[PDB]
RNA sequence: GUCUACGGCCAUACCACCCUGAACGCGCCCGAUCUCGUCUGAUCUCGGAAGCUAAGCAGGGUCGGGCCUGGUUAGUACUUGGAUGGGAGACCGCCUGGGAAUACCGGGUGCUGUAGGCUU
RNA sequence: ACGGACCAAGGAGUCUAACACGUGCGCGAGUCGGGGGCUACGAAAGCCGCCGUGGCGCAAUGAAGGUGAAGGCCGGCGGCG
RNA sequence: AGUAGCUGGUUCCCUCCAAAGUUUCCCUCAGGAUAGCUGGCGCUCUCCGCAGUUUUAUCCGGUAAAGCGAAUGAUUAGAGG
RNA sequence: UGGAAUGCGAGUGCCUAGUGGGCCACUUUUGGUAAGCAGAACUGGCGCUGCGGGAUGAACCGAACGCCGGGUUAAGGCGCC
RNA sequence: GCCGUCGCUGGCAGUCGGCAGAGCGAGAAAGAGAGUGGCGCGGACGCUACGCCGCGACGAGUAGGAGGGCCGCUGCGGUG
RNA sequence: ACAGAAACCUCCCGUGGAGCAGAAGGGCAAAAGCUCGCUUGAUCUUGAUUUUCAGUACGAAUACAGACCGUGAAAGCGGG
């Protein structure tokens, strides 16, 4: 019941990242913010939650 | 935005900059997280950042 | 006196304001177009079809019948699941008596 | 900021009765306290149907009141209807009918009483049975006004059997044109 | 502004293929075609009558009607703001059994089946398809031989 | 790519799909420096696919560890073979470092074609590193520290951290 | 194994040349009174059966042409989306994904349906 | 680009007829006295039904002459076969 | 108070929704009619359906590329007959 | 076992103003040597729209607005202004 | 935090008082049901229901539309 | 033979490089071309449909249906 627990989870709201964004108009391989950063969301998840 | 990454940025509900939500990965996920790439920024949560 | 000629910029998202719908798909769909002498002769299949009623409940009376023949002849771990076993407001409505008691 | 659309927000539905009648007024009380303190949707929707417009709910003939109400198995029961129970001239024979409405004609309490029957109102119905159980809710034709004639697609297009407005019919009056296939053409 | 003719722009769509040419196979006409057919249209250009107009050339439909050498179709048209359904008198050189319901049944009868059989013996199978889900985990035996060394090559300029 | 910080130094092994034809594909080790895992894949399949037939979807990433220094405690002298692009053309090149590190002599090399050439991170293709014993080396301004007794004075000592005294009497002194 | 009639997909079946075809057939062939048609029984139609696989036809062959299918070409060309990337531009690189076409080099060279024969 | 020195007052989607839709009200297969008549505010209000003539609604269709809005089973008789 | 498709004005607050310069016809091109987009009033249900989305099957197409020892057309050079 | 994923209450009916001069940008793109030129395609904007940045600015980067306190950012920045 | 709109087609007539018994927020479709046999006289507020109360989400705007004005002007029938 | 670059006859090769009234495109080889035989479906009459489209007309066109016909041994084809 994935997609029933999801739904019932309203979408989480996350203030501005502390310290700030790398650069947001390009990807993360790009030294920048965007697309998959797979192991190190977590980094973004604690400056942002 | 574009309508195509509109109506993507709204089937994931992410209707406001700084929102966020769980997604559980397959072939027609990645290919609408490759869609609106440009605009998520995605990753693979820890349990302490769940 | 030269005026723009023609566009469709806007029209791509006019079209979307209140969207682009499918038609109303029903069931029983219209018999207009079919070609005549079918039609025709669907109407005079229709115009008979009471004429083998009678006939149409002998058979299906008898087949409910026989449905009697046919049918007449056939007639994770002990913790937690013994929890949500204790936790259940009716099921465990006894093992919960038997706590309550079992501090007398 | 957030991407919604607040073109539908407003949903349009009647809150309350536009008239403003104080024997009506005191129904849409009594129904709407029946209706938020049971659990019968048979109050919310007479109270929905205490809203409509007087074109909402249009009269019931007799007529079709007995036709709907000779249907097997609902017998013993009481008809309901929000709107008006107007006299049918062209039925020959009544039988005792429970009813409750908000008017009868004057023509139509006689045969009805004459014949047997009662004539209940909305308040000795919601003291008969509360939750409505018994009854049978009807409504009267929408489509009957001849102002759905003239809805539809446009006159003067293939297969548009809809009535257009013209002052009077006659032999001269819209017969000329877009409608021979003699005199230009026809649809 | 261009011209409102009948087949402006159909060069290539109502050609035939290369070597293609010449008498049409007889297999177009032998096949049957009854109310509720899913077909797709491709307007072949050899046989003129009944040639289906050029915006239908690539869409689906479904046939409501049939005469001798001919059937009728209802396809949808976006037509500028909507999606109407019309309905063409396509003839049958037009015109080609789409076996794409043909998957949807061969997996609806093989459901009916799974669900038939697994109803005696109690189990419980799956009967949804299911998206290609993130591969699972695997040991990669190295057995013998390391992995061979990549490096990128210098530049020379070949032109 | 964006040099950003200190680059690691990763090894990336990695091969194609299994598939009826290909049983087993032959693992490819590649030899990356990029600042973090993340980057240092996506440049493995930028590497892997401007040699092999191979995509990144079509294969997969079997390690991406990152190795450490051998002897980050010994002056070594690493050779590196460029090739990177210009405004017009696109050449090889050869540039030897004093380092500790590899990755350290790498993250030099790639500062200094920022510096003398303009040639941002992404135009880069290092080719191979190599540690070269000191009688191998060609640049002079690598061979001028092999040197057993070299000795310097610090000639003109600038005065930094301006700002704390930032108002004084007496004024600063660059001999020592 | 194979042939005849009617075929299905219509070159892996087509084109050129060469070699071998038992038996039944398939053919060539022999005639023109009758059916029919012509300058002409050549063709067509008709009545035949002395002669023969010569040819068509069948099978095989060719470092065959063609066709079919693979590799290399080539993650190249091209390409969706992206950047306060480069360049004065002309254009170019990079991230995210998709991804060709020659030349060149290999393999293959008709499968098959119903009915009826021969191979007793 | 055009109007405008300053202040006051005046100043621009009105009324009638028709039509359509929406809405409230009364009566409801009917409905309406608007014209006419009878009985200070009142030139109002009330009333008339043998004053409902007439309008609209209750039937359409045809250019017209005209026509004008479910049926079924059952026997018994004649006819075809 | 002639007409004007043309110029200029068109008077208090707040709340809510919110465009178009596009299609076809017009002695039409400084304007209309029409479809579109907008608002208003609702109604029938819910308390299956739908989607400016992807996935999996399945058709469609002659642009980018590529080709001229492949058809059409253009076109350089030798060599062998 | 309501037969892929994710999301979301939908369907329908009347009446309807204003509009029918557009312009700019990424990419493709026709005429032209080109043009803050003429003309198209897709999407986003300005028009109808403030705010921070780009000294300045219809259209560029960020980001769209009830009135306020604290905290954190985007795009841009941090010798002095 | 405050104002407003929208939605919940949300809740409140139960103020049921010595003719009394003060409840319906709690994860699990349905009765704090009936019968049938083994002293001190006491208890805030509310409810113009066109009223009151509770929850979330939302809040730009020309042309245009709609609503609400215990916004304003002058006269008429009532009423203070 | 006269006969020539070019008359007429004959064999062979010939995927259409010809022709199909016109502009171009598409299509066409026991044919849609060429030559003969018989003809008038280029006739009468209902509605449906497509193309431009508002999804209105006119024009043109596609599928039938009812009649009468032509052709051909027929299957069929034909209302330009
Ligand atoms: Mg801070
Ligand atoms: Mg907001
Ligand atoms: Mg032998
Ligand atoms: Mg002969
Ligand atoms: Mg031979
Ligand atoms: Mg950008
Ligand atoms: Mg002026
Ligand atoms: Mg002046
Ligand atoms: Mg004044
Ligand atoms: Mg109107
Ligand atoms: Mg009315
Ligand atoms: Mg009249
Ligand atoms: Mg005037
Ligand atoms: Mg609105
Ligand atoms: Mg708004
Ligand atoms: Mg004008
Ligand atoms: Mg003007
Ligand atoms: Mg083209
Ligand atoms: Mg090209
Ligand atoms: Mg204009
Ligand atoms: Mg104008
Ligand atoms: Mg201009
Ligand atoms: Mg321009
Ligand atoms: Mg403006
Ligand atoms: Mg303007
Ligand atoms: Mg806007
Ligand atoms: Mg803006
Ligand atoms: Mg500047
Ligand atoms: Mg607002
Ligand atoms: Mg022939
Ligand atoms: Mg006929």
């Amino acid at each position: 019941h994935f997609k029933e627990a999801n739904n019932f989870l309203w979408p989480f709201k996350l203030s501005s990242p502390r310290g700030g964004m790398k650069k947001k108009t390009t990807h993360f391989v790009e030294g920048g913010d965007a697309g998959n950063r797979e192991d190190q969301i977590n980094r973004l998840i604690r400056r942002m939650n | 935005v574009s309508p195509k990454v509109r109506k993507v940025l709204q089937l994931l509900r992410l209707r406001q900059i700084f929102n966020g939500t769980f997604v559980k990965l397959n072939k027609a996920s990645i290919n609408m997280l490759r869609i609106v790439e440009p605009y998520i920024a995605w990753g693979y949560p820890n349990l302490k950042s769940v | 006196a030269k005026s723009k000629n023609h566009t469709t910029h806007n029209q791509s998202r006019k079209w979307h304001r209140n969207g682009i719908k499918k038609p109303r798909s029903q069931r029983y769909e219209s018999l207009k177009g079919v070609d005549p002498k079918f039609l025709r002769n669907m109407r005079f299949a229709k115009k008979h079809n009471k004429k083998g009623l009678k006939k149409m409940q002998a058979n299906n009376a008898k087949a409910m019948a026989a449905r009697a023949e046919a049918i007449k002849a056939l007639v994770v771990s002990r913790k937690l699941h013994r929890l949500a076993y204790i936790a259940h407001p009716k099921l465990g409505r006894r093992a919960r008596a038997r706590i309550a008691r079992g501090l007398r | 900021g957030v991407d919604i659309r607040h073109n539908k927000d407003r949903k349009v539905r009647r809150k309350e009765p536009k008239s403003q009648d104080i024997y009506l007024r005191l129904l849409v009380k009594l129904y709407r306290f029946l209706a938020r303190r049971t659990n019968s949707t048979f109050n919310q929707v007479v109270l929905k149907r205490l809203f409509m417009s007087r074109t909402n709910r249009p009269p019931l003939s007799l007529s079709r009141m007995i036709r709907k109400m000779k249907l097997p198995g609902r017998e013993n029961k009481t008809a309901v209807v929000v709107g008006t129970v107007t006299d049918d001239v062209r039925v020959q024979e009544v039988p005792k009918l429970k009813v409750c409405a908000l008017r009868v004609t004057s023509r139509a309490r006689s045969r009805i009483l004459k014949a047997g029957g009662k004539i209940l109102t909305f308040d000795q119905l919601a003291l008969d049975s509360p939750k409505g159980r018994g009854t049978v809710l009807l409504s009267g034709p929408r489509k009957g006004r001849e102002v759905y004639r003239h809805f539809g697609k446009a006159p003067g297009t293939p297969h548009s059997h809809t009535k257009p407005y013209v002052r009077s019919k006659g032999r001269k009056f819209e017969r000329a044109r877009g409608r021979r296939a003699s005199r230009g053409y026809k649809n | 502004t261009n011209t409102k003719g009948k087949r402006r722009g159909t060069r290539y769509m109502f050609s035939r293929p290369f070597r293609k040419h010449g008498v049409v196979p007889l297999a177009t006409y032998m096949r049957i075609y009854k109310k509720g057919d899913i077909v797709d249209i491709k307007g072949m250009g050899t046989v003129q009558k009944g040639m289906p107009h050029k915006c239908y050339h690539g869409k689906t439909g479904r046939v409501y009607n049939v005469t001798q050498h001919a059937v009728g179709i209802v396809v949808n048209k976006q037509v500028k703001g909507k999606i109407l359904a019309k309905r063409i008198n396509v003839r049958i050189e037009h015109i080609k059994h789409s076996k794409s319901r043909d998957s949807f049944l061969k997996r609806v009868k093989e459901n009916d089946q799974k669900k038939k059989e697994a109803k005696e013996k109690g189990t419980w199978v799956q009967l949804k398809r299911q998206p290609a889900p993130p591969r699972e985990a695997h040991f990669v035996r190295t057995n013998g031989k390391e992995p061979e060394l990549l490096e990128p090559i210098p530049y020379e300029f070949m032109a | 790519m964006k040099a950003s910080g200190t680059l690691r130094e990763y090894k990336v092994v990695g091969r194609c799909l299994p598939t009826p034809k290909c049983r087993t594909p032959p693992l490819y080790r590649m030899r990356i420096f990029a600042p973090n895992h993340v980057v240092a894949k996506s440049r493995f399949w930028y590497f892997v696919s401007q040699l092999k037939k191979m995509k990144k979807s079509s294969g997969e990433i079997v390690y991406c560890g990152q190795v450490f220094e051998k002897s980050p405690l010994r002056v070594k002298n690493f050779g590196i073979w460029l090739r990177y692009d210009s405004r017009s053309g696109t050449h090889n090149m050869y540039r030897e470092y004093r380092d500790l590190t590899t990755a350290g002599a790498v993250t030099q090399c790639y500062r200094d074609m920022g510096a003398r050439h303009r040639a941002r991170a992404h135009s880069i293709q290092i080719m191979k590193v190599e540690e070269i014993a000191a009688s191998k080396c060609r640049r002079p301004a690598v061979k001028q520290f092999h040197d057993s007794k070299i000795k310097f004075p610090l000639p003109h000592r600038v005065l930094r951290r301006q700002h704390k005294p930032r108002f004084t009497t007496k004024r600063p002194n660059t001999f020592f």
